[PDB]
């Protein structure tokens, strides 16, 4: 606590777009939170971005319209933005500023954390082990998410990245061969989609384990920047202090990146590559890397950042800088979507670098690794045979080629195509895999050891 | 020694009343003592770049000026510790706080001052004797492997006025006192050296002694030399673990330094978890690798100054032991991660970008990095010698070689151990591409090889010729099926396979193949090439008419010889001594020549 | 009709559990209500004036 009376200033040097420049401010802090009172009694929030002597420069969260240089007062809190956190806030819905928008009370805090936090000391970081099943076969039997990795979903604009994200929140959980929570943050979301998330989470009973942050497209752009920090700040409290596993989903990081560029312009910084700040790399790492396991504690944080690829070009700095510091990718395609496949996830370009540790005896099932590798080869071959068929015709194909075409057609129809309300656990996903693999005789399943085939292949 | 904060514009803090400050000096800003550096100066004001978050810094906060620029603290206790890129012990921060986070403004001394080290003077020095820079005046006994030699700091000299007696001293005591021109300097066991400065040596020598790694491939065909510089691609599927473990476990170097630059959190954990579990036989005892290793850990979310400085912190630690007469092998986990950190700082400073957005001086910084490696004659009267090798990895976005960072690196390093992912998918390890990889030290090592082994050089020449021809024949085989093909080409194809299978391929998870001594590597290749020549002669000298030798005849006739050649890799050096393995290889050579002799 | 009833009666059961939880909170906070209030009044009554730490004169 400070127990120091706050100072309120009526001295304003000028106002320039989103910024208000104050004067005669006593020992101002950088990143200090202040509150403005306009002549009409309207209150606004803001944050100090520059303090050059007594000339404090504050960015106003809301619009600066209506602010004068004679009557507007600025109340200083004497501190920076610290988020009230508790276990009870799980099951609540908040806006970007951390305020409730679910008609519930303000959070009754157990502590206050600096939302910027600190990096996790690498000496106490534990390599990812067990798996967190998502319920979506395309990313459980092919590229599973290890309990501690960070694997993004890259999508083009217009693809159902928000519907999949909502499905993961409803279905995700532990393998279960009470301590699992999901923190969901949507940045720059439009009103129709924001309603979708809120209503879909409430109706299906999942809300008890979801902490939802909604930053709407028409909300202040600076609030969009702290939104993912508040989500992770909660995740760190829940995960590391309350000994539980937290799945954090950061939706539309591309909208975050645009908000970050806006803040950079407010500081009159010269834009870097493709208009983005030269520090975009470390800023994404600052958010992304606040995850993983820690020594001596049973909690964990995983992340599934979701990013829209501008112009569907994976080379763009946003997916490029993200992927360069994440472990593999899910990758949602367009061809599968136009073919009316849901989920439209393309297994050939996807990768989960930690899958080798996520799956196996004692974590999922003995045959997990073998089924995945054989299915991947079979799908890749089926696509190759399909390309051949288009040139040589059906009569030019042999029996083995026909089996690969049968697999290809049934793989997409049975294994990848799921529906938004069918929850397929890791064991059902593997059983579906075997149903497709039993299309082939044993001798064609070259990537599955004979011991595995004898145990699982028949029946 | 204090100034005051005048203002904050983000990560940049302007100080006032800071007239007595040098550029690239160090400051501790605010009541949390935030680490930063002074870049621009004007009047009695200074512009400070703060590495950590500046939230909460007030106008009027104190700024503590530290006279030394970014420097590495060097002394006993350096071994076995894991450091941040700016030399902050992570194993002490996590253990003195009971936290999982690195505290903001954390201030833990690089070397603990609560350890009473066993120090033995040289026993050759006396009060009144003359000592110069680089001289060794006593040794600290750290562990069973590495003796930590205490040197007089460079750029210091004079007459010795006090020598501490043998005993237990910590890093805060006074061990040696010397007076130069009436000025008395009190030295402890710890010296400080600016990280951007190159530690002086008496002379820089040519690198002639091989780096004796345990792999048959990446040695016989693509040698590295102590003091040399190489590059290794770093891709998920390349199998880089094989080189890291083989180099750190069994190398003939004395000290291993592993440098992270700014990798994924989980990747840093994998290195930190694997390394402590690695062991090697030394004097017949199994010792932990961490007793002769030092590691610098930096994740992608570490302060950019540390990620950029990490690479120079590592090599400064490397040179420190180089000056002791040790052979040091440093691996930079990803120099692409470093280059990214460097570009970020240039961006923050609003410098004009050059090639692909990188700073104009990218090449100059890389060139001066690698130039610091090499075999040297050390400073100090002990007339000792040592070396630093660099085996830094490159991982450009997209896997392309057009990125200035990989292109510049390849124009600097003399050896490239190009790895591939296709080989890993085929389960062929180590995953060496062969056609892309090269070594430019082959000439430098010709003196060593001629002196000690003689036949090695023509063997490696023939081996590369066979492998290249196998590739050259690929189009002929594809269009022919080995039907309309010369018998001499069939020898090349099938023998090249033998080489690829039972020589260049090595299985490090087997106890007999963990490490292949060079004498075994050259033994294996000698017999395979001798077979090649005998098979070529058997066909060529009989290929005229009437009664000719073909590969089908050779293969069927002496199949036991081809088997014995394949079996050669199973000669376990731990149980079968040098004389026994050579004796068995000699027997195969004789049996082999006689097998062909029976055909003529 | 049975489905609407059964967990519908459980809606009263939802209400039944809710009332019990509120009563619990009311009982718990009473046990030391005066102690928490007393400490708060002490903290506000003790002013502890201080000059800003960056004052330099």
């Amino acid at each position: 606590y400070l127990s120091q009376p706050r100072l309120t200033y009526k001295t304003v040097s000028g106002v320039n777009g989103p910024l208000v420049i104050l004067d005669h401010v006593k020992f101002p802090r950088y990143a200090e939170i202040v509150h403005l009172t306009l002549p009409d009694g309207t209150k606004r929030s803001g944050q100090v971005l520059e303090v050059s002597g007594s000339k404090a420069v504050v960015q106003v969260f809301e619009g600066t319209s209506g602010i004068d240089a004679k009557k507007t007062s600025c109340e200083f809190t004497g501190d920076i933005l610290r988020t009230p956190v508790s276990e009870d806030m799980l099951g609540r819905v908040f806006n970007g500023s951390g305020k409730p928008i679910d008609r519930g009370p303000v959070v009754l805090a157990e502590d206050f954390l600096d939302i910027m936090g600190q990096p996790i000391n690498p000496q106490c970081r534990i390599y990812p082990e067990e798996m967190i099943q998502t319920g979506i076969s395309a990313i459980d039997g092919m590229n599973s998410i290890a309990r501690g990795q960070k694997i993004p979903i890259f999508s083009a604009a217009g693809l159902p990245h928000n519907e999949i994200a909502a499905q993961i929140c409803r279905q995700a959980g532990l393998v279960k061969k009470e301590n699992f929570a999901i923190v969901f943050a949507a940045m720059g979301v439009n009103m129709e989609t924001a309603r979708f998330f809120k209503s879909d989470f409430e109706e299906n009973g999942s809300m008890d384990n979801v902490c939802l942050f909604l930053n709407l497209a028409n909300d202040p752009t600076i609030e969009r920047i702290i939104t993912p920090r508040l989500a992770l700040t909660t995740a760190e409290f829940l995960a590391y202090q309350c000994e539980k596993h937290v799945l954090v989903i950061l939706t539309d990081m591309s909208s975050y990146a645009e908000a970050l560029r806006e803040v950079s312009a407010a500081r009159e910084e010269v834009p870097g590559r493709r208009g983005f700040p030269g520090y975009m790399y470390t800023d994404l790492a600052t958010i992304y890397e606040r995850a993983g396991r820690v020594e001596g504690r049973n909690g964990s944080i995983t992340q599934i950042p979701i990013l829209t690829m501008p112009n569907d070009d994976i080379t763009h700095p946003i997916p490029d800088l993200t992927g360069y510091i994440t472990e593999g990718q899910i990758y949602v395609d367009r061809q599968l979507h136009n073919r009316q496949i849901y989920p439209p996830i393309n297994v050939l370009p996807s990768l989960s670098r930690l899958m080798k540790s996520a799956i196996g005896e004692g974590m999922t099932r003995k045959d997990h690794a073998d089924v995945s590798n054989q299915l991947y080869a079979c799908y890749a071959i089926g696509k190759d045979v399909q390309a051949m068929k288009a040139v040589v015709g059906e009569e030019a194909l042999t029996s083995d080629d026909l089996l690969y075409l049968e697999f290809l057609q049934k793989f997409e129809k049975n294994f990848i195509t799921q529906g938004p309300y069918e929850n397929r656990t890791v064991y059902e996903t593997l059983d579906i895999g075997w149903q497709l693999l039993r299309i082939f005789p044993k001798e064609m399943l070259k990537r599955i050891p004979q011991s595995t085939l004898s145990e699982f292949y028949p029946r | 020694t204090f100034g005051y904060v005048h203002g904050v514009s983000g990560p940049v803090v302007t100080a006032c009343d800071m007239a007595g400050a040098a550029m690239y000096e160090l400051v501790r800003v605010g009541h949390s003592e935030l680490v930063g550096e002074i870049i621009r100066l004007e009047g009695d004001m200074a512009t400070i770049q703060v590495y950590e978050e500046t939230s909460g810094v007030s106008v009027g906060d104190p700024v503590l000026r530290t006279g030394k620029p970014l420097s590495v603290e060097l002394g006993p206790g350096i071994m076995g510790a894991i450091f941040d890129g700016i030399q902050r012990p992570l194993s002490d921060i996590s253990s003195q706080t009971q936290s999982i986070y690195i505290p903001r403004g954390v201030n833990v001394s690089a070397l603990s001052r609560d350890i009473k080290w066993e120090f033995i003077p040289s026993k050759n020095l006396r009060v009144g004797s003359h000592i110069t820079g680089g001289d060794i005046y006593g040794i600290v006994n750290e562990n069973s492997l590495i003796k930590h030699k205490i040197m007089l700091p460079p750029r210091s000299r004079g007459s010795v006025t006090y020598i501490a007696p043998p005993g237990n001293y910590d890093a805060s005591d006074v061990v040696l006192e010397l007076e130069f021109e009436g000025v008395k300097e009190k030295l402890s066991m710890v010296q400080v050296w600016p990280v951007r400065q190159v530690r002086p040596v008496t002379e820089k020598l040519p690198a002639n002694h091989p780096l004796l790694t345990g792999q048959r491939v990446l040695d016989a065909l693509f040698p590295c030399v102590q003091g040399g510089t190489t590059a290794i691609p770093g891709a998920f599927g390349c199998g880089k673990t094989v080189i890291s473990q083989s180099l750190s476990k069994y190398s003939n170097s004395d000290v291993i330094i592993y440098v992270g630059c700014g990798e994924r959190g989980n990747e840093m954990s994998e290195v930190l978890r694997d390394f402590p579990e690695l062991t090697m036989e030394v004097d017949g005892k199994v010792e932990s690798i961490m007793k002769r290793t030092a590691l610098v850990a930096n994740t992608s979310n570490m302060p950019v100054a540390a990620r950029e400085a990490s690479i120079y912190t590592g090599i400064t630690l490397s040179e420190y032991f180089r000056d002791m007469g040790y052979h040091v092998s440093m691996m930079a986990d990803s120099t692409s991660r470093w280059a990214e950190a460097l570009r970020e700082i240039s961006g923050r400073l609003a410098e004009m970008p050059a090639d692909s957005g990188y700073p104009a001086y990218l090449g100059a910084r890389l060139a001066s990095f690698y130039e610091r490696a090499g075999r040297v004659k050390c400073l100090g009267n002990p007339e000792r010698e040592g070396s630093v090798s660099i085996v830094g990895a490159v991982s450009p976005p997209g896997g392309d070689f057009s990125d200035p960072v990989t292109s510049a690196t390849l124009g600097i390093v003399q050896v490239f151990w190009g790895l591939d992912k296709k080989l890993a998918q085929r389960k062929h390890f180590p995953s060496v591409n062969w056609l892309i990889s090269y070594s430019k030290y082959m000439r430098a090592l010709d003196e060593y090889y001629d002196k000690h082994f003689t036949e090695f050089v023509p063997l490696r020449t023939k081996a590369k010729e066979i492998l290249q021809e196998e590739e050259d024949l690929a189009e002929i085989v594809q269009l022919v099926g080995k039907a309309s093909l010369a018998e001499t080409d069939k020898i090349t194809l099938e023998v090249a396979k033998l080489i690829k299978d039972d020589f260049l391929q090595q299985n490090g998870y087997t106890p007999y193949d963990r490490f292949c001594p060079f004498y075994k590597t050259v033994g294996m290749l000698s017999n395979m090439i001798s077979f090649y020549d005998m098979a070529r002669r058997a066909v060529e000298t009989t290929a005229q008419s009437d009664n000719k030798i073909t590969w089908s005849i050779i293969r069927e006739h002496m199949g036991e010889i081809l088997y014995k050649l394949s079996s050669m890799k199973f000669k376990d050096p731990v149980k079968d001594g040098e004389a026994k393995i050579k004796a068995d290889y000699a027997q195969l050579l004789e049996d082999m020549q006689n097998a062909f002799r029976s055909l003529e | 009709q049975a489905a609407m009833g059964s967990q519908g009666n459980l809606s009263a059961e939802v209400e039944q559990a809710t009332r019990r939880q509120v009563q619990g909170m009311q009982s718990s906070q009473q046990r030391n209500r005066e102690r928490v209030l007393t400490q708060l009044l002490g903290m506000v009554c003790d002013v502890r004036p201080q000059v800003h730490p960056n004052y330099r004169i």
